[PDB]
């Protein structure tokens, strides 16, 4: 097969920068005859499927706005979003169908702000769940761009390790900022047993570590 | 209008087969060629193989050479394909595709489907309880106020969540979901509102899960 | 790997009567190329000619106009590779 | 607008025509929209294009209206989109030219030679009958010299289709066995190719053969090769062996009777090389007949254990079917019934017969 590579592994740009995305395929892919590259690019916003973007790699499509524009010829072609928006967060390949149809790694295109911090809640467990026998504390982080975060559960002041559970969302497209939920489960009997709660979060947004704190 | 509708979640033995399906819509079925390409979770996408309408022509790559089949049935203008052998790397999601055009003029995937998701296990599905979040009372100083459904002890992925009828999209974050040590995924959803306005509109979270057909709406407040 | 086959074979103009043919030698030196051509079918009527391995194209004459024809390519390299072949066809006006 | 699919090296013609039913003005440009060629007045003046050589025109229509562009000795690359221009309308044809050629590497290979963007698949059947579908590149890796006729691969992109035929001939004395499989009574054929290298080559040779019971190897026959001439040595009375004079090493069987088959060995040596060659044949007879009220079908010689024996009419299911040598009905059903002796996948013998 043909095999493509896709430089860098992740990218950070800034709002309203230039971004250029590369593919080097294995051998060309310029036909001599009609003189055309046979290669496409194609955007995948998060939960989505692909959407294509551009083809003969000169040529977008028609819903693609005016700010993506396709370059290069032969072997090395680049991929260029003249400004970037915020809702350009996505990961971006490259395929060939010169011979059969091979794809690329993916660049993943991140966007990189201001620092800003996270505004934390906690919640308790809800009657429902109690009375099924499970306890589950989650803590929640809202729109914090630095993905950095710390966040220790302590429960009448006494870290907890093994029992927390924690996602992270990718880059929001409205505003380029994270989410966090650390979810902290224990049986109903343990749970009862203890008395105050807290998710104590460390942010390079937050000059003092914050906590929050609620009582059964 | 062109549309590429996929099967929806599965859940299949090791070492049993797949049969997953992709109906198409809007154009002459017979026409144009179908590939299929596998993405697994977080990774790039792997092309699979090419089948041709008109007479079930068919061509794969190497790494599919196999595992992979491609046939459509041209009365009900579908595309099938199926997977033998199933293995714990197999588990992925799955996508088909449609030339742009015909006979080298457009060779680009253009449309695309949804995707269906083959969790490659042998453990049961099982249905997903909702548990609302809620903060512990409405004393807050700080105008913003949290609200959430704890979405816990289903298999397999994925399940999709939506608010008050999917009407509500602004400052919604839903959460991608954690095994629990039980072996149960465990996924948590919340939305943020002002604390004013506690009270006056009513929340409820919308929870779907395909494998289980299990819809399960659960009042916030 | 190490393969010893003519690659490319391809017919570069024709007349009803005569074809010329060329091809792209291999990776390996080849003391000669031995160029067989006879019609779709029937081997049995076969005829052989060789060239020398530094020679890349052939004339063929004597063919009858109309004809579909099958032409194979060998090459054979003196150290002890093989007796590998290309095979392609082609018709007559 | 038009669709045009080619053989490579074939010759294609472009068709265009206009309204008007004179001598007018008018050229052809390719995709790059690059002058193929045009007409001035009476004269064609060339375009500067690559394909200068191959490309012309036929000035015999062009007071008909006709304006075809013709293209000899087609290539994969002149596969693409060309445009008949008369200073009106354009109009469109697209081209696509495939290949099919043969490497080796006993075994065979074939590979497709495709246009770029093409999506193309390709099924081929033998001689026989047998069906080899691939993709863009088929292997043929184990081949009988039965299968040595006049193969022939159609390639379909879409829902445009081009017929290729080429010949495969397998070599005698390489690694390939020979086996023939025959109704009883019917007249038996061998044949062994030689190699190009050898064939103009001498030497001596001789078959041996084993029948139904193992006491004895009979050696049928010896027979001496000189220039390309064959002569036989020796014959047994007992198979009336008929050794074809002329080059190619044919051999024939009168009849095929269950007491001639079983394996056998064929010794071709040479006094040049010395190097004593060797060739596998297998020869598998089938007998399926009705004494009275009862049928009984039976099969001698060589076979793989694997392979079943039935008997089934054509209308129902198999009435009986044992992997065993031999199948026998009392008292069958009337209709016309078939005994079959057959792999997983094809039948290898079937014989009809009337009850
Ligand atoms: C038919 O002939 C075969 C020959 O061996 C015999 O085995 C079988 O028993 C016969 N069946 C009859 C006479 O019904």
């Amino acid at each position: 097969d043909i095999v493509m590579t896709q430089s860098p592994d992740s990218l950070a740009v800034s709002l309203g920068e230039r971004v250029t995305m590369n593919c080097k395929s294995s051998q060309s892919l310029l036909y001599s005859t009609n003189q055309k590259n046979y290669l496409a690019w194609y955007q995948q916003k998060p939960g989505q499927s692909p959407k294509l973007l551009i083809y003969w790699a000169s040529t977008r499509e028609s819903g693609v706005p005016d700010r993506f524009s396709g370059s290069g010829s032969g072997t090395d072609f680049t991929l260029t979003i003249s400004s970037v928006q915020a809702e350009d967060v996505a990961v971006y390949y490259c395929q060939q169908y010169y011979s059969y149809r091979t794809f690329g790694g993916g660049t993943k295109l991140e966007i990189k702000r201001t620092v800003a911090a996270p505004s934390v809640f906690i919640f308790p467990p809800s009657d429902e769940q109690l009375k099924s026998g499970t306890a589950s504390v989650v803590c929640l982080l809202n729109n914090f761009y630095p993905r950095e975060a710390k966040v220790q559960w302590k429960v009448d002041n006494a870290l907890q390790s093994g029992n927390s559970q924690e996602s992270v969302t990718e880059q929001d497209s409205k505003d380029s900022t994270y989410s966090l939920s650390s979810t902290l489960t224990l049986s109903k009997a343990d749970y009862e047993k203890h008395k105050v709660y807290a998710c104590e979060v460390t942010h390079q947004g937050l000059s003092s570590p914050v906590t929050k704190s609620f009582n059964r | 209008q062109v549309q590429l509708q996929q099967s929806g979640p599965e859940v299949v033995k090791p070492g049993a087969s797949v049969k997953m399906s992709c109906k198409a819509s809007g154009y002459t079925f017979t026409s144009y060629v179908i590939h299929w390409v596998r993405q697994k979770p977080g990774q790039g996408l792997d092309w699979i193989g090419y089948i041709n309408p008109y007479n079930d022509g068919t061509d794969y790559d190497e790494k599919f050479k196999g595992k992979a089949t491609l046939t459509s049935d041209t009365s009900t203008s579908t595309a099938y394909m199926e997977l033998s052998s199933l293995r714990s790397e197999d588990t992925a999601v799955y996508y088909c595709a449609r030339e742009k055009d015909n006979y080298a003029t457009g060779a680009w995937f253009a449309y695309w489907g949804q995707g269906t998701l083959v969790t490659v296990s042998s453990a049961s599905t099982k249905g997903p309880s909702v548990f609302p979040l809620a903060p512990c009372s409405r004393s807050t100083s700080e105008s913003t106020a949290a609200l959430g459904c704890l979405v816990k002890d289903y298999f397999p992925e994925p399940v999709t969540v939506s608010w008050n009828s999917g009407a509500l999209t602004s400052g919604v974050h839903t959460f991608p979901a954690v095994l629990q040590s039980s072996g149960l995924y465990s996924l948590s959803s919340v939305v943020t509102v002002p604390s004013s306005s506690l009270g006056t509109k009513t929340y409820t979270c919308n929870v779907d899960h395909k494998p289980s057909n299990t819809k399960v709406d659960k009042r916030v407040e | 790997g190490v393969s010893d086959v003519p690659r490319d074979l391809e017919v570069v103009a024709a007349t009803p009567t005569s074809l010329l043919i060329s091809w792209d030698a291999p990776a390996v030196t080849v003391h000669s190329y031995h160029i067989q051509y006879w019609p779709l079918g029937s081997y049995q009527r076969y005829q052989v000619f060789s060239v020398p391995g530094s020679k890349s194209t052939a004339t063929i004459s004597g063919l009858k106009p109309g004809v579909e024809y099958q032409i194979r390519v060998y090459a054979e390299t003196g150290g002890a590779q093989s007796m590998g072949w290309i095979q392609i066809g082609y018709r007559t006006e | 607008k038009k669709v045009v699919l080619g053989k490579k090296g074939d010759t294609v013609e472009l068709t265009c025509t206009a309204s008007q039913k004179k001598s007018i003005q008018f050229h052809w440009k390719n995709s790059n929209q690059i002058k193929i060629l045009g007409n001035q007045g009476s004269f064609l003046t060339k375009g500067p294009s690559k394909l200068n050589d191959r490309a012309d025109s036929r000035r015999s229509l062009w007071d008909q209206g006709n304006f075809p562009l013709i293209i000899k000795n087609l290539k994969i690359e002149d596969s693409d989109t060309y445009i008949c221009e008369v200073e009106d309308q354009k109009e469109e044809v697209q081209l696509l030219v495939f290949g099919l050629t043969a490497n080796s590497d006993q075994s065979l290979t074939l590979t497709l030679e495709s246009p770029p963007g093409s999506s193309p698949s390709v099924q081929c059947r033998s001689p026989r009958g047998k069906n080899i579908q691939g993709g863009k590149t088929l292997s043929v890796s184990q081949l009988e010299l039965q299968d040595s006729g006049t193969w022939t691969c159609t390639v379909l992109q879409n829902q445009k289709k081009v017929e290729f035929k080429i010949d495969i001939v397998v070599l005698a004395f390489q690694k390939a066995s020979s086996i023939v499989y025959k109704k009883e009574g019917e007249q038996v054929e061998f044949s062994f190719p030689l190699a190009f290298t050898v064939e103009k080559l001498t030497g001596s040779g001789e078959l041996w053969w084993q029948a139904e019971r193992a006491s004895s190897s009979k050696s049928w026959i010896t027979f001496d090769l000189k220039n390309k001439e064959v002569s036989v040595k020796r014959v047994t009375q007992d198979p009336k062996l008929q050794m074809g004079k002329k080059l190619p090493l044919h051999l024939t069987l009168p009849q095929a009777l269950p007491q001639y088959a079983g394996s056998g060995n064929l010794t071709l040596a040479l006094e040049a090389k010395t190097g004593k060659l060797h060739q596998e044949v297998n020869l598998v007879v089938m007998r399926a007949t009705q004494l009275q009220k009862n049928l009984t079908c039976e099969v001698w010689g060589p076979t793989s254990p694997k392979l079943m024996l039935s008997l089934k009419l054509e209308n129902k299911e198999a009435k009986v079917s044992k992997r065993e040598k031999a199948v026998w009905v009392l008292n069958p059903e009337a209709g016309m019934w078939q005994c079959l002796l057959s792999d997983s996948g094809q039948v290898l013998l079937e014989s009809n017969i009337k009850v």
